[PDB]
RNA sequence: UGAUGGAGGUAGAGCACUGUUUGGACUAGGGGCCCAUCUCGGGUUACCGAAUUCAGAUAAACUCCGAAUGCCAUUCAUUUAUAUCCGGGAGUCAGACUGCGAGUGAUAAGAUCCGUAGUCGAAAGGGAAACAGCCCAGACCACCAGCUAAGGUCCCAAAAUA
RNA sequence: GCGGUCGCCUCCUAAAAGGUAACGGAGGCGCCCAAAGGUUCCCUCAGAAUGGUUGGAAAUCAUUCGAAGAGUGUAAAGGCAGAAGGGAGCUUGACUGCGAGACCUACAAGUCGAGCAGGGACGAAAGUCGGGCUUAGUGAUCCGGUGGUUCCGCAUGGAAGGGCCAUCGCUCAACGGAUAAAAGCUACCCUGGGGAUAACAGGCUUAUCUCCCCCAAGAGUCCACAUCGACGGGGAGGUUUGGCACCUCGAUGUCGGCUCGUCGCAUCCUGGGGCUGUAGUCGGUCCCAAGGGUUGGGCUGUUCGCCCAUUAAAGCGGCACGCG
RNA sequence: GUGGUGGCGAUAGCGAGAAGGAUACACCUGUUCCCAUGCCGAACACAGAAGUUAAGCUUCUUAGCGCCGAUUGUAGUGAAGGGUUUCCCUUUGUGAGAGUAGGACGUCGCCACG
């Protein structure tokens, strides 16, 4: 029988590239690595990747066939 | 015509629009007969279609069936309410768009494949023309 | 069978920790190195 | 240089985003006009509701 | 609204993976069948035929690809004038239809369930004969003034027997 | 009503942010690991080909090809071959006190988190470590148990009994949990409401049903089409079996029969005509035709149906299955 | 020129073929040494310089594979509309995938030895 789920995680990108965001804000939500991260930016326990410092945003795409986020302070 | 497995008990419906995504000009074939409306082609009507056009044929000469009945469709029977979940699987259904040729013959003179589809689509529920191999 | 467990610091007698073991994997009372807050230092906790 | 935007349909039934670039563009009542330049905003508001307005030099 | 930068895998498309699948080439192997058996050593059906390869399809739970839009953001630009927060007072938790995108249904229902936009709900007025939900359009009032929208102009019945 | 479901995780539905329903389409969870955790170092798979005792398709061995076609405890998705997969050494960070700032969110909760301090594991160092590739493996309060406690102690000292920190007792699984504790009948029934919701009829739909067609394989000695017409395809009707729940529950009386009829034609008889596998008498089929007519009984509440006896014929339907 | 070490999406790759070791890098000689093989000095580690470009390695040629990929056209689609409205069409904007012209056998740095 069916008609079962689960809540949905409300995963997906929780901050724009080039806005400013202040450090330990949560960058992006997701299952695996994604996403990578880069410049000043960690990953979670749980995949989830914030940002180590405050400064604007950046999703560069690292190397062919991935992405990545970096965090740059002015 | 019904596929040895599938991956999924139950399908969508789906949505039929616009012109055949490949298989529209008569690939191995000299003569194809090209549906000019989009329908839903069951697997007795290709069994039908297939088998007026092979006797007029005298099964002589090479028919190809290029669409295959991939869909399934259920159905809810007589005096059961609405819900309960899906209906069980009933029938097998090739969508087929607009464009498409559904059978193909060759090994034949023009008269002979000419009057074979045109017995062919009789039986089939789409409009449907004749088309020459190029 | 598994069950949870409670690591107590053998110096000062404190249920300190709380964790599980599978009883057939490890039948002996488990030994570990671990922080006892109350004396602040590293020191042998077996389970009761 | 300038554009004179008059409103010659009405809003009723249309989507917020059109009734509010008649707003922002500040036109009220229909066949109500206004002046504006002629940025590359204002231009791109003409389009978005052009087939609610018709605009002069 | 424009400019810029982004995240994402939909429409479409495609076969690079995974299912479904057609024909051709070849054949392991399987089936018959004989001789000869020590089933054993062969020769056969243009019998069924894996795997490979050539050509050709297919997909909500396939993707080598991949939009239009929508979304996030910018001490950005133009226009506009709202947004937050704090507190007093509520009502609302039966929705309906229409257009568009899906599911369930039978690609039925004035069916049902969502997403989306509009109207009704709470909206009078003009058209659709009558006709809440369609098209045009938002009544603060007076006028025996004028211009138009949808829709119309032979008579009922205003306006072209243009 | 019966059946199914109730909480949590994953996918599709879901319409390329997020979110998004159905008794929509699929699967899982109520754990497991003392290493299957941490760290240092090191390693790269699955299959195929070829060769090789037991040994055979396939045990183990060797070369080559082989970018992942393997594996990742456990569903799926995402991710991982700079490993998160695999092996070894040492270890217990599966640490204590926290925590700027975020995500999520009605609340209660849930999620991530750099960084500081204490004291450590591994490593030469860099540095990594607050469990596991990520996302399920869980349950409020009250009440009670166990341990700790420089907290309180009803005149005072104690005590009893409480507080605080730690942690245990939930298939409270109807999983935001009514109570420590609970199954049935009512046609003897009653009240408050609803056409928000069923049964009759109406309405919408036409899958089904009835009727009419298309193609023509066959049957018909030959011959598709006198007649019948497979496998298939397309319509009309609103009399059937159904679907929906739009009017009616401060009442729309519900079968059959009787009285009275009226209407549709998809015509039962009578009237006209074409074709015939129409010699004649009979017929078959089709076309036109609704003027009139179209029964008396046995059985059964019956409709229907069977039977008896007639008739030119004993039509089919609508009218709230017409008409209380 | 060679050897370290990097940046940039493989346009850096793969395949095939050719040249060189002067130096350098390598194979290469041994296990006495620290160190090691779930067996093997094959590997790892150590000591050394008998021989070789054989291989790797670097340089070069090649478009066979992989990679990058314009324009045009088309599907799709935002907005505004129409129709006989499951669908289809019109105006305007945007515009793929596929297919192809073509590009491409890398470039931009630092250091040591020449
Ligand atoms: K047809
Ligand atoms: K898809
Ligand atoms: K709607
Ligand atoms: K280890
Ligand atoms: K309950
Ligand atoms: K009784
Ligand atoms: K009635
Ligand atoms: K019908
Ligand atoms: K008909
Ligand atoms: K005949
Ligand atoms: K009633
Ligand atoms: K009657
Ligand atoms: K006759
Ligand atoms: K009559
Ligand atoms: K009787
Ligand atoms: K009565
Ligand atoms: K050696
Ligand atoms: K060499
Ligand atoms: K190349
Ligand atoms: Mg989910
Ligand atoms: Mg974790
Ligand atoms: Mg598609
Ligand atoms: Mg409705
Ligand atoms: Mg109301
Ligand atoms: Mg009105
Ligand atoms: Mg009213
Ligand atoms: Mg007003
Ligand atoms: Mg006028
Ligand atoms: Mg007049
Ligand atoms: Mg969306
Ligand atoms: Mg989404
Ligand atoms: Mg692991
Ligand atoms: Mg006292
Ligand atoms: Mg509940
Ligand atoms: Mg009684
Ligand atoms: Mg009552
Ligand atoms: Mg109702
Ligand atoms: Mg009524
Ligand atoms: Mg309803
Ligand atoms: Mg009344
Ligand atoms: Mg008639
Ligand atoms: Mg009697
Ligand atoms: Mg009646
Ligand atoms: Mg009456
Ligand atoms: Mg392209
Ligand atoms: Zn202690």
């Amino acid at each position: 029988s069916n008609g079962r789920d689960s809540e949905s995680k409300r995963l997906g990108a929780k901050s724009a590239d080039g806005q400013t965001v202040t450090g330990g804000s949560i960058l992006y939500r997701q299952r695996g690595t994604k996403i990578y991260p880069g410049v000043n930016v960690g990953i979670g326990g749980d995949d989830t990747l914030f940002a180590k410092v405050d400064g604007v945003v950046r999703f560069e795409r690292k190397g062919r066939d991935k992405k990545q986020v970096s965090v740059y302070p002015v | 015509l019904v596929p040895k497995r599938v991956k999924h008990r139950r399908e969508f419906r789906g949505k039929m629009r616009g012109e055949a995504k490949g298989g529209k000009e008569v690939a191995f074939g000299e003569w194809g007969l090209q549906a000019t409306e989009s329908h839903w082609i069951t697997n007795r009507q290709i069994e039908a279609a297939r088998i007026a056009m092979t006797r007029y044929m005298k099964r002589g000469g090479k028919v190809w069936i290029k669409i295959f009945p991939h869909k399934s469709y259920t159905s809810k029977a007589i005096g059961v309410r609405m819900g309960k979940g899906k209906g069980a699987p009933e029938g097998w259904v090739s969508p087929v768009k607009r464009g498409k040729i559904m059978f193909e013959i060759a090994g034949v003179p023009e008269e002979v494949a000419r009057e074979a589809l045109r017995l062919a689509s009789h039986k089939l529920p789409v409009k449907t023309k004749i088309v020459k191999r190029e | 069978m598994r069950v949870n467990i409670t690591l107590e610091c053998t110096s000062c007698k404190e249920r300190n920790y709380l964790t599980n073991k599978n009883k057939r994997n490890n039948p002996d009372r488990l030994e570990k190195q671990k922080y006892c807050p109350r004396e602040r230092k590293v020191t042998l906790h077996r389970e009761t | 240089a300038e554009l004179k935007i008059t409103l010659k349909r009405s809003v009723i039934g249309r989507p917020q985003n059109q009734r509010a670039t008649v707003k922002a563009l500040g036109l009220g009542k229909v066949n109500s006009t206004v002046t504006k330049p002629a940025n590359e905003a204002i231009k791109g508001m003409v389009n978005t509701i052009s087939h609610l307005v018709d605009v002069e030099e």
